[PDB]
């Protein structure tokens, strides 16, 4: 089976193809449309039968239809598809190879005969039609067996014998070179570079050559046992190797009739001859097995399809899939896809899951949107952001707002005690003396019993934000009702024990379902004296089991079988509201057990609502580390940590989180938010004494004084040298000493508040780092709007750009 | 999946983002580097500059850290690494927007991967070609960025690979400034984690096992603050191996390697693997024409997600 791609025959987009059946009997002329992948695109045009056994085939590029077909019996038949003449040599022998040139010149490769040439080149225009034997213009290679030949140009032919590899020019009676090699079968010129050709041998060793290396001699590449064997023994061999006509430095090979390996080559010039090496091999499984030969179909946009002929002679068309070579992500969750075939690059922006929705729901874009909206700079602003647009984040930022208000108002600052951002667990579990800790806890309550540990309960109520009065309870009810959350107000009323107040609140609501729930809750007040076990209690238990709203589930589960342990163990409600009833309506014998179980749950689970219990202690840092391990939310971890991590202790994990969040803010080009984060870190590192503990950015200006040649940094309106008192170096424009505000003039350099800020910003200290010449900011802006050189005499430095 | 045509006349080999994600640089076998920018108004990828760089196919380019300027390195098959600095006082789409800085001619082999070091280690660089030699170049002179001095020169492979056998080399730095200097180096079928010892020389620190065939891509997951380092690996097999690295003679700290997961979903060769900014999404491309995204749900084990066909 032979498939031979034909160019320069069709004026349309179609590509002509020539085929030979595996029994070597007929020549079929095809026409494959490149843009249609169906099997019907292979159009059969004509079939020329009555051939004995075809050993070689060639076509003429200049004249459409002219096809030369050689045979093993010795007869070359030149005919047309789109006359018919049989020609032969003087001595009849097998035609191994055949080549028809563009200028009508026809060559012939024959077997070994001692009295005749095996490379007979002649023109058909000077052939006598009365004789079968040819009269060759040029004869070469006597007593040899030319097994492959190819026409490089209009004059030279690259012929291959059984022991040599020749290049013969018809204008000279001597071959140009004769390189001895055993890989001399099926010469294939590279369509993108005529200097590179490619033969193989009897053992299957393919070799890509260079003609300049042989002319001057090693092969440029060699592949041991890559193609089929039996080149010398068998005359009817399927070409299982094709050069790429879609792009340079590529070839395809056929292996076992199942896979096609597209070997992509790389080149380097040791400095015109390029030394080749194999860069990548791409394997494509065939659509059908038992493929003997194949050929390329070029498509648009550098596409590739392979017309394949099976062992049974069936011809089918198979596409080459677009394999992605690189899928790089982004800091904006943007995916960029590069193919191995064409040039264009695919992009999946952010604007089995969908790709866009999966990239939109990742935390790398959630953190970016939150940082754009100003997340963490003020906890009340975070709560208002979340409430206007993942409910544990709102709860932990509400607690952080409460604790920051307690610290900022001096409720925990006063005394010989820190107690700053300390959780419920640390207060309840104790830890210089027991009486000393008791009296410093007492002085906090003596600033704004019935239990063995009563002051600890008061401090835990202060930390958790659950020390509101009855009037404050009614105010909180009104505030919660004002947002439309009637269920939350009813839950808050039940939490404080005011069940009739919950009945009143859920009464006169805006929903019929809420009114039915209010009637159900109202069916308890006369029922509290009953022992129970009613069908109504079973109805309430089933309703609490089936309801989706967690607050109404709390109410219906608490009303039937009125114990507090059925409310303060679920994770549906907030831990702050759970501690609002655990510290208020429960006794100290089981409170320590509840606090221990909840702390042990939230430390290893990594819930942000555990900061009620642990605070911003090192155990809180462990909780945040588990949260980072579970969610990769380093933004919330950093903004939580900076409240107390450098101020009260020091650990490396918080430094890692701060550096990572700052690098991510730099990568999103949110430099203003990074600076706000830095000033928030510096503001929150103030201790009770007042010493900063933050690792602030170090000084970058160390001005040398001109009068004393010493450092000025070893005056809110005028800066001078501390050693001698001399002023700063003068401005280059107005010759006034720099570093002084309130100049006698107005620097009007190149909404009244912004204008005044610009005017008072124009008189600053600006200088070039290449020529070290100082200016006012407004003076430098006004000077470089008209000029491009430094204003000092004798300096040539374009400080603008 | 909106496509934009980059304009190369041949196969686009390496596409890399910058730090800010608004610039992409594409290198190809037409010996050209094209830098594209994303306008905030048009919201489309427009070409900034295209210029001829090497005498062979450019196969690896990388951006430097933005605190050192605008530097693009470029590795090609002509055994050279060229450094490209951008002068903003030149016209776009002119070929003179990016000025050449240096040529690193020390490589006796066609280079495959170049990755810049993280910014806390300096203006370093890494090289890996078909000679088995890992080369590190530092810009120790602050006045001019044209004198890049070779500092480290290891030998990943004993002998260079043969002319006719395919080979692949990939590099990956550790982007953590709270850990010693590491470099994930992939040989043909060997993956090595290096460390900078107390003597100032690179030492073999750990070896990622498995890897029955060629390694196409190595990607270190970004250090978000977690206590374990993650390395993703795409092989010539269908395997996407994710290694969990935990860190605790002449090395600062020893480190252990645990194969977290191994997935055979591609049924081909995993050509590239890449991470997100936070290391939560793993993008892998294979010979099935599919790009698969991977995430860790309910545990540390990575599970598949959206599959994008092309
Ligand atoms: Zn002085
Ligand atoms: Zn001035
Ligand atoms: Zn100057
Ligand atoms: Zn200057």
């Amino acid at each position: 089976g032979l498939i031979k791609k034909v160019t320069h025959w069709s004026y349309d987009n179609l590509i002509d193809y020539l085929s030979v059946n595996p029994t070597r009997d007929e020549v079929t002329h095809y026409k494959v449309d490149p843009e249609n992948e169906s099997d019907e695109s292979i159009i059969k045009l004509h079939t020329v039968k009555d051939f004995g056994s075809i050993t070689c085939l060639d076509y003429s590029e200049s004249e459409i239809g002219m096809i030369g077909v050689g045979e093993k019996n010795g007869y070359l038949r030149i005919f047309n598809i789109s006359y018919d003449i049989r020609v032969r040599a003087k001595k009849q022998r097998c035609i191994n190879s055949l080549g028809i040139n563009t200028n009508g010149l026809i060559a012939m490769g024959l077997d070994r005969n001692k009295h005749d040439s095996s490379l007979q080149i002649w023109d058909m225009n000077y052939h006598d039609d009365s004789h079968e034997t040819i009269n060759p213009m040029f004869s070469y290679c006597t007593n040899e067996s030319i097994v492959s030949l190819k026409f490089l140009n209009d004059t030279s032919v690259l012929a291959a014998s059984t022991k040599f590899l020749k290049e013969i020019d018809v204008r000279s009676p001597n071959p140009i070179y004769q390189h001895p090699t055993r890989l001399t079968y099926d010469i294939k010129l590279n369509p993108f570079n005529d200097w590179q050709f490619s033969t193989y041998g009897d053992d299957g060793t393919l070799a890509i050559w260079d003609r300049r290396k042989l002319s001057d001699a090693s092969p440029l590449l060699t592949f041991e046992k890559l193609v089929g064997s039996g080149a010398a023994s068998r005359k009817y061999m399927n070409s299982c190797f094709r050069w790429s006509c879609v792009r340079n430095n590529e070839f395809a090979t056929l292996h076992r009739g199942d896979t096609i390996k597209r070997w992509r080559l790389g080149y380097y010039c040791d400095s015109n001859i390029e030394n080749l090496f194999v860069s990548s091999v791409h394997d494509t499984n065939t659509m059908y097995d038992r493929v003997a030969t194949f050929d390329y179909i070029p498509r648009s946009n550098n596409g590739t399809s392979l017309i394949c002929m099976r062992q049974s002679g069936t011809i089918y068309r198979m596409p080459i899939s677009e394999v992605c070579s690189k899928a790089i992500l982004n800091n904006r969750n943007s995916l960029l896809l590069s193919n191995f075939e064409n040039t264009e690059i695919d992009e999946i922006r952010v604007n089995f899951w969908k790709p866009e929705k999966l990239l939109e729901k990742d935390i790398s874009v959630i953190m970016r949107t939150r940082a754009s909206l100003g997340y963490g700079l003020d906890p009340m602003n975070t709560v208002e952001m979340i409430d206007s647009s993942n409910a544990y984040i709102r709860n932990t930022w509400r607690w952080i707002a409460i604790a920051k208000a307690s610290v900022d108002d001096g409720t925990m600052v006063s005394g010989d005690l820190d107690l700053g951002y300390e959780g419920v667990i640390g207060i309840w579990n104790g830890i210089l003396s027991d009486k000393q800790l008791n009296k410093e806890m007492e002085k906090i309550i003596k600033l704004r019993a019935g239990s063995p540990k009563y002051v600890q309960r008061r401090l835990c109520l202060i930390i958790s934000g659950w020390d509101l009065s009855r009037s404050d309870y009614e105010d909180k009810y009104n505030i919660i009702m004002k947002n439309g959350h009637y269920e939350k107000a009813a839950a808050w009323a039940v939490f404080f024990g005011d069940i009739p107040k919950a009945v009143e609140i859920l009464g006169s609501a805006k929903k019929e379902r809420l009114r039915l729930i209010a009637t159900a809750i109202a069916g308890y007040l006369a029922y509290k004296d009953l022992p129970g076990n009613n069908a109504w209690r079973q109805q309430c238990r089933k309703m609490s089991s089936e309801l989706d709203d967690p607050y109404l589930r709390v109410i219906f589960a608490f009303i039937a079988d009125n114990d507090w342990w059925d409310i303060l163990y679920e994770p549906a409600i907030s831990l702050r509201e759970r501690l609002g009833v655990a510290l208020r309506f429960l006794n100290d014998t089981d409170l320590t057990t509840f606090l221990d179980r909840t702390s042990s749950t939230v430390i290893e689970n990594g819930e942000l609502e555990g900061l009620i219990l642990t605070g911003i202690t090192p155990n809180g840092i462990d909780l945040l580390q588990s949260y980072v391990n579970k969610t990769s939310d380093v933004q919330s971890a950093a903004l939580i940590s900076i409240f107390g991590s450098p101020r009260y202790f020091r650990d490396q994990r918080v430094d890692e989180w701060i550096q990572t969040y700052r690098d991510m803010l730099k990568s999103w080009e949110l430099f203003s938010m990074r600076a706000r984060f830095d000033v928030l870190r510096s503001k929150l590192s103030r201790t009770k004494t007042g010493v900063l503990t933050a690792d602030i950015k170090p000084r970058q200006i160390y001005i040398q004084c001109q009068n004393c040649k010493q450092n000025i940094n070893t005056p809110r309106h005028k800066y001078c040298c501390p050693h001698c008192g001399s002023s700063f170096p003068r401005c280059a424009i107005c010759l006034m000493p720099l570093g002084t505000s309130n100049l006698p003039f107005v620097i009007n350099g190149t909404n009244r508040e912004l204008v005044s800020r610009k005017l008072k910003l124009n008189e600053w200290f600006s200088f070039c780092l290449s020529c070290n010449h100082g200016m006012h900011a407004g003076h430098a802006e006004e000077w470089f709007d008209r000029h491009n050189v430094c204003p000092t005499p004798g300096c040539t430095c374009q400080c603008n750009k | 999946m909106q496509p934009f045509d980059s304009g190369h006349d041949d196969l686009v080999h390496d596409v890399v983002y910058d730090f800010y994600g608004r610039h992409v640089a594409t290198c190809s076998s037409d010996q050209h580097i094209k830098v594209f920018k994303l306008d905030k108004d048009t919201s489309n990828w427009e070409l900034s500059d295209s210029w001829r760089a090497h005498d062979s196919s450019i196969v690896a380019i990388d951006w430097a850290s933005p605190e050192y300027g605008r530097i693009i390195a470029s590795a090609s098959y002509d055994k050279t690494v060229k450094l490209w600095e951008e002068d903003p006082d030149q016209e776009e789409c002119s070929g003179r927007r990016w000025n050449k800085l240096c040529t690193l001619n020390d490589s006796k082999g066609s280079l495959y991967s170049v990755k810049f070091a993280p910014a806390h280690l300096g203006l370093k660089l890494a090289c890996l070609g078909n000679d088995g030699i890992l080369r590190l170049y530092d810009a120790l002179e602050p006045s001019d960025l044209r004198s890049w001095t070779l500092t480290s020169e290891m030998k990943v492979l004993s002998i260079p690979p043969a002319n006719h056998l395919q080979s692949d080399f990939c590099l990956s730095w550790c982007p953590s400034r709270f850990s010693p200097e590491k470099l994930a180096v992939s040989a043909l079928e060997q993956a090595i984690i290096y460390q900078r010892g107390k003597d100032g020389k690179l030492h073999v620190a750990a070896k990622l096992p498995g890897h029955k065939s060629l390694i196409r891509s190595i990607s270190w997951a970004p250090s978000i603050g977690r206590w374990y380092q993650l390395i993703a690996t795409g092989c010539k097999d269908g395997r996407i191996r994710i290694f969990k690295i935990t860190e605790k003679a002449e090395l600062q700290s020893n480190l252990q390697v645990e194969l977290l997961s191994e997935h055979d979903d591609h049924n081909g060769e995993v050509w590239s693997v890449s991470w997100n900014l936070t290391g939560t999404i793993l993008s892998s491309a294979g010979d099935d024409g599919k790009v698969r995204l991977w995430k860790a749900t309910y545990s540390n084990e990575f599970k598949c997600m959206s599959v994008i066909t092309a």
